[PDB]
């Protein structure tokens, strides 16, 4: 029955197997077969031999062949029940083929159907049969879950939503319905058999399924359903061996469900969590895999919950669970079932590290969020942190390969992040403990075992420890850890070794600063003993580099390192020879700047020479050619440095012993070129290295850059600027290759400055933009940024100055000046300030038209008023830097170490170069201004400095400058000697001079160097000046033509050189302008000779050629333009001799008894505006007096102002400089009177306007400042040819509340002119000097008598043949109202007779002296004033004087005589009209105003109160040369009440200082003016309170040299504030001047209180036997003084 | 009798 049906079913199975064109029919037969199977099932559902099952399996196979999973599912629908009722055992592989194979068929069916929901549900029932008989199944692997049955459930979830973001509620119910009813129900069983609990294999499957369902649900945002699912398992959780597993899973499911809540929540679950794991492991046979898989889920709850929601207690609670989890994983490792196949064993280790990865992350989280009060919590985590690292290192034991490499990689990270946290919150002690076990294992391990762990990970793990030890105070342990750091990286490249080496020097340097010497004693060699020699040598080289990087004193440390290195290197081997040569170069540096020859028996030069020989004996391979180039270049550079140091030291001792101008021959030898050859060779090697495209193969490129900087500074010092330019370009290349933008910006700034100094602004502009570009990659908080930005601003300001953009340039300069960063106390800032001061001077040398008034006030308000002041401050700052860097030995030879630390080396040569350049600028500017003495002082100082350094080029430059100064002083012999020294220096530097007659395109030393070319042209200029001064015309003119040719030719050579050097395509737009001041001076001198020779037509076109040249270059050559305009005006005036009427006549109302002039005034006004701001003395005086002559009485105020401003200009400049010095010390010690005097003597204190309106307003204010009762008369000589003496006298009478009165007196028209008077005075002095030597008494006395008579005749001539009628201009004005009324009446009547310019004031002045107006004076006045009808004017004048005679009396008053350089010599005070009047002399009118200011503020005590007779200091017979003077004066001087002083001894300079500063009277009855004990500088440094009664020879005289204003000691006394100065105008004899002194002292002192000194001065003038030869000598300088 | 000058 059933068997027959089964046989029919087997045939039906074959029939149903066919899926041909009748598959639907087969399906219909299959449906009938299913009913037939049901009929068979009624008899027997499944054969006891499972034949029905085999038939069903065949039917399932037939369905598989026919692709009918649905039919098979219906066919095998009751198989589970049949299998359940089957019981028994021995289910075969076919059982799987029908049950597990059904799932396999479903898997292919799942691969067939596109949909999943229905297919997954079918697979779930298929999964209920896939592993149904798994009670004895083999365990699954351990990348997966516990059992294969649960593994199938996870596999279905894989086909489900893979993203696992969220689970729909309906989907959750639907997904649960599948597994719960099909898979879960099958495993659980309706007949659960509670007596028999789940089998061991069955139990493992049950828990694994629950975890996978919970994991998928919770991950895909679904927790509520899993809560009920866990309870279902918990419902059956009476007791089990896997019980802990679901309790821990319950906690995990809890955690995600709780989510983010109160803090304790996380801890409370974690507290219970530790209990479950700990007690389970205590069990004798714990469910290892059950605990494992379950723990991984709990970890996920935390990892997904890692949202910074952590506290202190959470972390310790985590460590409890973490520790137990670690035991479980290592315990699973003990078990050897997975020990064989490490594949699963490796997975266990990854799980261990994931467990620890969680701990490290949680701690970093806690660390970042920590406050000061929280640091206590951070400390409690230390011991837990320590244990974590130990476990990790213990876990690695046995791993080899990438497993070793990777898993060491984590342990490095994990400790590093942990240590970083403690380092971050200021916990150094704890950080070291955490990294200690790792640090020691990494060092001790046999080098090479760990060859792949990233260097950075190891560097980071080690660095934290070295830094922590360093800052705690453990410098000793740090050095050992550094050795351990190097030990771990033993098989590593030298590049990684740099950081350990840097930390080594820092730790040792800090140790040394702490006072420890034992640490210093230890050197790397001893501690690293055991390493290979080559690696030890490399590390020692790196340590030497790190020592060279650090500042402060490191000489002996480097010496010890070099000694060790030299010992290591084997000399017998060529590679050892190379290493020895390098170490010898280092030793050469050390011995070059230290004294250790007591320990080496070798000098720096010997070491460097042996290094050079060894280097020359090295034949390199294919590579290493680059390193050899670098080494040889460095050796050559340091040979040069050491030779220069030895030369400087020898020069120091040369001066010390001597303590010149004879060493100039010693300077220039073959040794000079032999020495410079080293620098040339170094440059060649570095260019060869750093020009090729490939990046150089040098060990240290930073040293190459530093050496390039040192080479560039030395080249600028030796005055070779093009070579320095090349070196700076190479430095730019290196900085670009080194990615250092600070170096690039500094190098480009240096190139811009060099190009600006040469005079090429375009190439300069291009380099400024490269610098600006490089500056945009730097931290704007760095001082380097600030310095470079300020420098770029200065360079842009200078470029604006050059390209005539003065307004914006001034704004930029003011922005730089007002920046607070410029005043930072660093050496580089000091060097910046110097260039600031030089650019300030550059702006201050500009005419007022270029800038507004407001910006002029803003620029002057900074502190510097004249260019010379700024230049002097720059020089002073440079000297201060030299003192701060290299002591004072190079500057003075009356102990601080150089302290070379890299920057100091470059700065040293830089500062020397800048001192020399600033000296050149100062000398040129001061010599141009006419201040030759100060310029000579600076020139001698610079010459001494270059003598010590032995640089022939700078010596030649300063010797040419000195020759120019001596030509200015009219000292031809000394100038010629200086020029000959220049000639020898030039001729031996290149190996009628020979540098002339050179080709325009020449490559010699004197033609390839702009500095030498300039020196040659200046030499030619000074030689031409000498030739013209000696009368050799047409030779000096030839030399000036040579200069004119040479300058433009040399400019083109410099243009071509600059273009070829910088490799620009187009040439510089405009030729450089550096020889333009030379060409302009040549133009001036040639035009002045054209004035001397009006016939030479050649010179006539030169004035137009020069004017177009200077007009093309406004406003840079303005002084020469002013000179050329003055020459043009003189050419237009006509004949400068013959004393004709002259065009000026019409402008003057008195003659001795558009228009050309309009044009001359315009040209002169332009030139005056050109030089008004900073005038040269002689040129200014020429312009002022010529313009006064032209203006005449057309403008009285302009004429008076012009006459006033032409006297004592050099004294004005010197007073401005002195006042700045006073204000500078005032600022230093801590001023209103000082400020007002600066504003009175200033040249820029003007308003804006047209000439002469602001000048006249300033003059009117200064006239309003005049005191009452003082008459100022300016006697100046109008010169109509520069370098001559004029015969026209300009007389200006200045008084309070009276309009200025001027007059022109031509004296050439009459015999006894002003030149004759001066010539006679000089002849008288010469004859006196000749007569002084004679021994015959009678001849001596007779000659003296003749000289006295000549003096009397000269004095009479002064009054009668020079001043004539205008003598009354010097006499006081009458207070009686008669002359005013008479002048008022006569003015109109005189205007009707032809008085062109009626002045009532002049009439008043002349009518005041009516009594002394001789009839001849009246005739001259009337005939010269009214030339149309002279006789009527004479009648009117005679009537007026008749009405005024007798009825007028002169009054109390004072005459101040302002005289020019030529007229100051003459004794004007002894003229018969001026014998009864109080007369003194002042340098200028501004000095009278200054005296008024000082008196108002109470600074001159004697001009305010009087002279105390008991406050006198006398210096009598100091040198014991005069015995008569002592005998006459000793008793009188010593018996005087209160007088102190000296006799027979040179008073110590300290005694005369106190005499001038603390007393009221100072009498010097000795030789000269006392300049031997008290010079001008000493009196200038003090304020003179006392009246200087100097009775020596020529004490009050001023020495006129060449065309320079007179100089003398009296000027220094006046500038110091002397109330009155009495001195001798010429030389005197002892006894006669003794009588004069006795008479003066007796008369003044015996007079008593209130005795005017001047009255007794003129009364004492009648005492000597020689009345005029001795009495007329004394004169007075200052203001009148009385006894109190 | 000649008098010495008051100079150096
Ligand atoms: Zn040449």
């Amino acid at each position: 029955r059933r068997q027959a049906c089964d046989a029919i079913l087997r045939a039906c199975n074959q029939q149903l197997t066919a899926k041909l064109a009748c598959p639907r029919h087969l399906g219909s037969l299959l449906e009938l077969a299913e009913l037939a199977c049901d009929g068979y099932l009624v008899s027997t559902p499944q054969r006891p031999p499972l034949y029905l099952e085999r038939i069903l399996f065949v039917l399932l196979r037939n369905a598989a062949a026919q692709g009918s999973p649905e039919v098979t599912l219906r066919l095998a629908q009751p198989l589970h029940a049949c299998l359940v009722q089957c019981s028994r055992e021995a289910a075969p592989q076919d059982y799987e083929a029908v049950a597990r194979g059904s799932f396999s068929l479903l898997w292919k069916g799942a691969e067939a159907l596109l949909e999943r929901r229905a297919a997954f549900a079918a697979r779930l029932k298929a999964l209920s049969f896939l592993v149904l008989l798994e009670d004895e199944s083999t365990p699954c692997e351990v990348p997966h879950f516990a059992s294969p049955t649960a593994c199938r459930a996870v596999a279905a979830h894989q086909l489900f939503d893979a993203s696992g973001h969220g689970l729909n509620e309906a989907d959750a119910d639907f997904l649960d319905d599948l597994l719960s009813r099909h898979v879960i129900r099958a495993l659980v069983g309706e007949r659960g058999s509670s007596s028999g609990l789940l089998s061991p294999q069955r139990a493992l499957c049950l828990l694994e399924l629950t975890l996978e369902h919970c994991r998928r649900f919770c991950w895909s945002r679904h927790h509520d359903k899993a809560i009920s699912a866990v309870e279902k398992a918990h419902s059956y959780l009476r007791n089990t061996n896997l019980a802990p597993s679901l309790q821990l899973c319950q906690l995990g499911v809890k955690l995600l469900q709780v989510g983010e809540e109160g803090p304790q929540a996380v801890a409370k679950l974690l507290i219970k969590a530790s209990a479950v794991l700990s007690k389970s492991m205590e069990a004798p046979s714990p469910p290892l895999r059950a605990l494992y898989e379950s723990c991984q889920f709990f970890l996920s709850g935390l990892e997904r919950g890692t949202k910074r929601r952590y506290r202190l207690d959470a972390i310790l609670s985590l460590f409890a669970f973490l520790g137990g989890y670690c035991s479980l994983l290592q315990q699973l490792r003990d078990d050897g079932v997975y020990g064989g196949s490490s594949k699963q064993q490796q997975s266990f280790l990854q799980m261990y590290f994931q467990g620890l990865h969680l701990y490290t992350v949680v701690v970093y989280d806690f660390a970042q969020g920590c406050q000061i009060v929280d640091l206590a919590d951070l400390t409690q985590l230390v011991d837990s942190c320590k244990s974590t690292v130990v476990w990790m290192l213990e876990a690695l034991e046995g791993l080899s390969g990438q497993e070793l490499t990777d898993h060491m990689g984590m342990t490095a990270s994990y400790t590093s992040n942990l240590a970083y946290s403690f380092y971050s919150h200021k916990l150094y002690a704890e950080a070291c403990a955490i990294s200690e076990p790792l640090c020691q294992h990494l060092g001790l391990v046999k080098p090479g075992t760990y060859p792949e762990v990233p260097p950075e990970k190891l560097h980071r793990c080690f660095r934290l420890q070295v830094e922590s030890l360093k800052k705690l105070g453990k410098q000793a342990q740090g050095c050992k850890m550094v050795i351990l750091w190097l030990a771990a990286l033993q098989p590593c490249s030298p590049e990684h070794m740099a950081e350990p080496v840097t930390f080594w020097v820092r730790v040792k340097m800090d140790a040394a600063r702490a006072g420890d010497k034992e640490l210093q004693l230890k050197t790397l060699r001893d501690s690293l003993s055991g390493w290979d020699p080559e690696t030890l040598a490399l590390l020692l080289r790196e340590e030497l580099q790190a020592y060279k990087a650090v500042r402060a004193d490191t000489g002996q440390e480097r010496f010890n390192i070099i000694c060790d290195l030299l010992e290591l290197s084997p000399e017998e081997t060529p590679a050892g020879a190379w290493a020895r040569a390098t170490h010898l170069v280092e030793l050469a540096q050390v011995l070059c700047y230290h004294d250790f020859t007591q320990q080496t028996n070798c000098s720096a030069l010997d070491a460097i020479r042996e290094a050079l020989q060894l280097l020359d004996s090295v034949r390199p391979e294919a590579q290493a050619r680059d390193q050899l180039l670098d080494d040889k270049a460095q050796a050559l550079l340091w040979l040069y440095i050491c030779t220069l140091e030895a030369k400087m030291q020898e020069g120091i001792e040369r001066d010390r012993r001597a303590q010149f101008l004879y060493s100039n021959i010693a300077f220039n030898l073959a040794a000079d070129a032999a020495q410079s050859k080293c620098l040339d060779q170094a440059l060649a090697l570095w260019k060869e290295l750093l020009t090729k495209g490939q990046a150089p193969a040098v060990r240290c490129l930073q040293q190459t850059a530093a050496s390039l900087q040192i080479l560039a500074a030395l080249y600028q010092l030796v005055a070779k600027p093009m070579q320095a330019l090349e070196v700076l370009l190479l430095l730019r290349i290196v900085s670009e290759r080194l990615k250092d933008h600070s170096k690039a910006a500094g190098s480009s700034c240096h190139i811009t400055q060099l190009l600006l100094t040469l005079g090429c602004p375009s190439y300069a502009q291009l380099h400024l933009e490269e610098a600006a570009s490089s500056l945009k990659h730097l931290d704007q908080t760095t001082d380097t940024y600030l310095l470079l930005s300020l420098t770029c601003d200065l360079l842009r300001s200078q470029l604006y100055w050059t390209h005539q953009k003065v307004t914006k340039g001034v704004s930029l300069l003011l922005s730089v000046l007002r920046d607070p960063a410029l005043q930072k106390s660093s050496k580089a800032w000091y060097l910046l300030r110097v260039q600031v001061l030089q650019l300030v001077a550059a702006y201050l040398s500009l005419p007022s038209n270029n800038l507004s008034h407001s910006l002029w006030e803003q620029l002057c308000a900074q502190g510097w008023q004249t260019p010379e002041i700024a230049l002097i401050d720059s020089h002073k700052l440079l000297r201060s830097i030299i003192l701060l860097l290299m002591g004072s030995d190079i500057l003075s030879t009356q102990e601080t170490s150089f302290l070379d630390y890299g920057e100091n080396l470059v700065q040293k040569w830089q500062v020397l170069s800048e001192v020399l350049s600033c000296s050149e600028k100062l000398v040129c500017h001061l010599g141009r201004l006419g201040s030759v003495s100060e310029a000579k002082a600076f020139c001698l100082e610079a010459l001494k400095l270059t003598t010590k350094l032995q640089i022939p080029r700078q010596c030649a430059l300063f010797l040419v400058l000195k020759g120019e100064l001596e030509l200015a002083r009219n000292d031809i012999d000394l100038c010629q000697s200086d020029l000959q020294q220049v000639l020898f220096l030039l001729e031996s530097c290149t190996e009628i001079p020979n540098f002339l007659s050179h080709s325009p395109t020449c490559d010699c030393s004197l033609c390839a160097s702009p500095v030498l070319t300039a020196v040659c042209l200046r030499w030619v200029l000074v030689t031409a000046g000498v030739r013209l001064a000696m009368g050799h015309q047409a030779q000096g003119l030839d030399l000036l033509q040579v200069v004119l040719k040479g300058c433009p030719e040399a400019a083109e050579r410099l243009t071509q050189a600059l273009q070829a050097s910088l490799n620009h395509k187009t040439p510089p737009s405009l030729v450089p302008s550096l020889l333009d001041e030379i060409l302009a001076q040549a133009y001036t001198l040639l035009a002045l000779e054209g004035l001397n020779q009006p016939s030479n037509e050649s010179l006539q076109k030169v004035l137009q050629s020069g004017l177009k040249f200077v007009a093309a270059r406004i406003p840079h050559l303005e002084p020469w333009r002013a000179s050329l305009l003055l020459i043009w005006a003189l050419t237009k005036l006509g004949g400068l001799s013959c004393c004709t009427t002259q065009l000026f006549a019409s402008s003057w109302g008195w003659q001795p008894p558009l228009s050309t002039l309009d044009s001359i005034c315009d040209s002169l006004s332009v030139a005056f505006r050109g030089i008004s701001h900073c005038p040269p003395s002689g040129l200014y005086a020429h312009l002022c007096r010529f313009l006064a002559l032209c203006l005449g009485h057309r403008d009285p105020y302009a004429t008076a102002f012009l006459v006033t401003e032409s006297v004592s200009i050099t004294c004005r400049h010197q007073l401005l400089t002195h006042l700045h010095r006073q204000l500078s010390k005032a600022q230093k010690h801590r001023d209103v009177p000082l400020a007002r005097i600066q504003r009175l003597f200033s040249f820029r204190a003007l308003e804006s306007g047209h000439f002469p309106q602001p000048e006249k307003e300033s003059f009117q204010e200064r006239l309003a400042l005049i005191p009452s009762g003082v008459t100022v008369c300016v006697l100046a000589l109008a010169t109509l040819q520069p370098g001559t003496v004029g015969n026209t006298l300009l007389l200006t009478r200045l008084e309070k509340d009276s309009p200025p009165v001027s007059v022109q007196i031509p004296t050439g028209q009459n015999k006894l002119h002003l030149r004759s008077v001066l010539n006679e005075f000089d002849a008288i002095q010469k004859a006196q000097k000749e007569n002084s030597s004679c021994t015959d008494k009678r001849e001596w006395w007779t000659g003296r008598l003749a000289l006295d008579h000549r003096m009397e005749v000269l004095i009479a001539s002064l009054e009668k043949s020079v001043l004539g009628c205008w003598k009354g201009l010097l006499l006081p004005s009458s207070e009686e109202p008669g002359p005013a009324q008479e002048a008022s009446r006569l003015q109109e009547l005189l205007q009707d007779c032809g008085w062109k310019y009626p002045d009532r004031t002049l009439l008043k002045i002349m009518l005041s002296g009516a009594g002394a107006l001789t009839p001849q004076d009246i005739q001259a006045l009337a005939y010269g004033l009214c030339p149309t009808q002279p006789e009527r004017a004479q009648e009117l004048l005679n009537e007026a004087v008749g009405r005024l005679q007798g009825l007028t009396v002169p009054s109390n008053s004072h005459l101040v005589l302002v005289l020019d350089k030529d007229l100051q010599k003459l004794p004007w005070e002894s003229m018969p009209s001026l014998q009864a009047l109080p007369v003194t002399r002042l340098p200028s009118f501004r000095f009278l105003l200054s005296y008024s200011i000082i008196k108002e503020y109470g600074a001159s005590p004697v001009l305010s109160q009087g002279v105390d007779p008991r406050s006198t200091f006398y210096v009598l017979n100091p040198h014991n040369n005069l015995s008569s003077t002592e005998e006459q004066f000793r008793a009188n001087f010593s018996s005087e009440a209160g007088w102190r002083g000296v006799v027979g001894e040179v008073p110590r300079p300290e005694q005369v200082q106190e005499a001038l500063t603390k007393h009221d009277l100072y009498i010097y009855a000795g030789h000269g003016a006392g300049a031997r004990f008290l010079d001008g500088q000493a009196v200038l440094r003090l304020s003179c309170r006392a009246v200087a009664l100097l009775f020596g020879s020529s004490s009050a005289a001023l020495a006129v040299h060449g065309n320079l204003e007179g100089a003398g000691i009296v000027l220094k006394y006046i500038m110091a504030g002397c109330p009155l100065f009495l001195g001798n105008l010429w030389d005197v004899t002892d006894r006669d001047i003794d009588r004069y002194t006795e008479a003066l002292l007796q008369g003044w002192l015996g007079a008593g209180p209130g005795a005017p000194l001047l009255y007794y001065v003129n009364q004492a003038r009648q005492a000597p036997r020689l009345k005029y030869l001795i009495g007329a000598a004394p004169i007075a300088y200052g203001l009148p003084v009385s006894l109190r | 009798n000649p008098e010495v000058p008051r100079e150096d």
